[PDB]
RNA sequence: ACCCACUCGGCACCUUACGAGAAAUCAAAGUCUUUGGGUUCUGGGGGGAGUAUGGUCGCAAGGCUGAAACUUAAAGGAAUUGACGGAAGGGCACCACCAGGAGUGGAGCCUGCGGCUUAAUUUGACUCAACACGGGGAAACUCACCAGGUCCAGACACAAUAAGGAUUGACAGAUUGAGAGCUCUUUCUUGAUUUUGUGGGUGGUGGUGCAUGGCCGUUCUUAGUUGGUGGAGUGAUUUGUCUGCUUAAUUGCGAUAACGAACGAGACCUUAACCUACUAAAUAGUGGUGCUAGCAUUUGCUGGUUAUCCACUUCUUAGAGGGACUAUCGGUUUCAAGCCGAUGGAAGUUUGAGGCAAUAACAGGUCUGUGAUGCCCUUAGACGUUCUGGGCCGCACGCGCGCUACACUGACGGAGCCAGCGAGUCUAACCUUGGCCGAGAGGUCUUGGUAAUCUUGUGAAACUCCGUCGUGCUGGGGAUAGAGCAUUGUAAUUAUUGCUCUUCAACGAGGAAUUCCUAGUAAGCGCAAGUCAUCAGCUUGCGUUGAUUACGUCCCUGCCCUUUGUACACACC
């Protein structure tokens, strides 16, 4: 998919030797968190903000200013 | 593949012949020098270059061929 | 006779496993390096071989006893994971079938393949996954093939020749297809650039895709791959990754010695749909106004006018947003994931269609895309290259993709008259409107455009309407062939293509077979783009007209999955 275009660089290189040639194929996948100028995460990613304990009750009452 | 055939007769090349040449020019009894063979009135060939003597034919070789002066 | 409890001794099963084992497994195969209850028998790597020999028993066939030489690095056991089967159980799919549509298979031609022919008819590829494929529509070129002619563009090093010239070129004639000084005659020219030899290079559409890279196709219209902590196992391993249900999906639910995750699917991206909300526009358009034509006249109706001005953004353009999450409701389901129906909605089949796409495999195709490349071959009487000419088109015939037809839901003739995706000329001749001339093809003079500006509203074709014909190989059909005219091109003969007249074939719905397809789809219909000097019956996209039939299954076929067997693991070639 699309994240491929966004996050992985590839290169093929032909390395000519005494016997024949070999194909080097390099693939690098870069930290998307660091994206900088694009999307900062995979389309996959789904973060939930973590609530907060509450200490409720305290029967009514009102503040004045 | 197939290899070879030939109803024969291979073609050769050329030679530039021999000739200890430019004897042509003649100097009299000490020491006046007269040119044999006439030279070229083309601006390109400042009259050092001569004309070969055939028949009808006098011809400038320096002009790689160029021009047909006839006397 | 039957039931309950007990107990000796039987044939067995069940669950455990403290314990054993290399494991499979085992209440003995336990009580074994913490090694001793009694006793009997047999084995000491594989083959050679239960062979030779002697003894013995037998009527015999044979039985018992039973060697060595020599050969050899493994043979063997159990389990694991793969791979594979002409074993079994499940699934998925219009490259499967059901219900059907439109066909192909029959005909004419077009075009590839075989075959034959040939100087040559260059060549790759042969089930799906070779054959309108190599973007492969070849007149030269391309081009590799064939008949023949030039050239070196043979780096460099050493040696040799050699300034008394190493070498170079050529006018005319001869030659030659040729205005190739190819060679020859002849005799000027040139000046250390070459020549000759060896060494070494260099080019090659020469060989090897079974030496390679890269790319691509296929498996795959598939759903699979892995690691952390836990559990099992001495171990390779396994569980997680599973009976079921569910999904297009190892997509999920659920079950659960597993829990929680990552690659792949999904997400993501592109394009088609919806925004009287946002920002705008003489390279897009609308309303008002002026200038103005025509028809009515009573306002009116229908046009002209890239700026005569004013305002707008519904339509067009493209930025930014918004929108859908199978929403609401209800059926159904283990009331789970889901599935179904109704309403709403631009939109509810993964929204439609694509792009991307893991792990692994193949001796799939490509050395003929590459100045990617190993090795082999070849290298001046070239397999380098170029030039002239022919050839890839050759035709008893087999095969594939196609085009056009057999007519009356039609052909012909008037007339109506509507798309979308494209593309176009600088140091050049591309897209072409308009005016004339021409039956046509085309010609000619001008013209706008490097483009939302001009071609172009690309006035496309099927289609619609009024006529002619009237079922007759007919006015359906347009093969084959003759004559003439033009266009591209240096060149049109074997006829590039276009036009006119004439000639008027087979084909009366196509055997056995076989392809493709579920909605703006199928089928019909044209167009633009690729190729392109010229040539589309091909492709790639595009819009126009627009259905019948399923919404299911495992019968055929194909494939994945379990279970199972394996003496395979280079893995059933
Ligand atoms: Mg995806
Ligand atoms: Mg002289
Ligand atoms: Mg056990
Ligand atoms: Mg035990
Ligand atoms: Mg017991
Ligand atoms: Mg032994
Ligand atoms: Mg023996
Ligand atoms: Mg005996
Ligand atoms: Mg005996
Ligand atoms: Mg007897
Ligand atoms: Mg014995
Ligand atoms: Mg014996
Ligand atoms: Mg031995
Ligand atoms: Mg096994
Ligand atoms: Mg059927
Ligand atoms: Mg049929
Ligand atoms: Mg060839
Ligand atoms: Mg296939
Ligand atoms: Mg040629
Ligand atoms: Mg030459
Ligand atoms: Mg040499
Ligand atoms: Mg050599
Ligand atoms: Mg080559
Ligand atoms: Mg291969
Ligand atoms: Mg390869
Ligand atoms: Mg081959
Ligand atoms: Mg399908
Ligand atoms: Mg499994
Ligand atoms: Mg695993
Ligand atoms: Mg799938
Ligand atoms: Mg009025
Ligand atoms: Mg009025
Ligand atoms: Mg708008
Ligand atoms: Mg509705
Ligand atoms: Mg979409
Ligand atoms: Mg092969
Ligand atoms: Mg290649
Ligand atoms: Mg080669
Ligand atoms: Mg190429
Ligand atoms: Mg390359
Ligand atoms: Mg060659
Ligand atoms: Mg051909
Ligand atoms: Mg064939
Ligand atoms: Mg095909
Ligand atoms: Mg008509
Ligand atoms: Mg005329
Ligand atoms: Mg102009
Ligand atoms: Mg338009
Ligand atoms: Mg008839
Ligand atoms: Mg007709
Ligand atoms: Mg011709
Ligand atoms: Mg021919
Ligand atoms: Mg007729
Ligand atoms: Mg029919
Ligand atoms: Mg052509
Ligand atoms: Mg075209
Ligand atoms: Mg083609
Ligand atoms: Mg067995
Ligand atoms: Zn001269």
């Amino acid at each position: 998919g699309q994240p491929v275009n966004d996050f992985i660089d590839t290169a093929t290189r032909h390395v000519l030797m005494r016997q024949g040639v070999l194909g080097i194929k390099v693939k690098i996948m870069r930290d998307p968190a660091k994206s900088r100028t694009g999307p900062k995460a995979l389309p996959d990613a789904v973060t939930i903000i973590e609530p907060k304990e509450e200490e409720p009750i305290l029967a009514p009452s009102v503040k004045d200013y | 593949x197939x290899x070879x055939x030939x109803x024969x007769x291979x073609x050769x090349x050329x030679x530039x012949x021999x000739x200890x040449v430019l004897s042509y020019y003649k100097v009299d009894a000490e020491g006046k020098v007269t040119k044999l063979r006439r030279e070229c009135s083309n601006p390109t060939c400042g009259a050092g270059v001569f004309l070969a003597n055939h028949k009808d034919r006098l011809y400038c070789g320096k002009c790689h061929s160029v021009y047909k002066v006839n006397a």
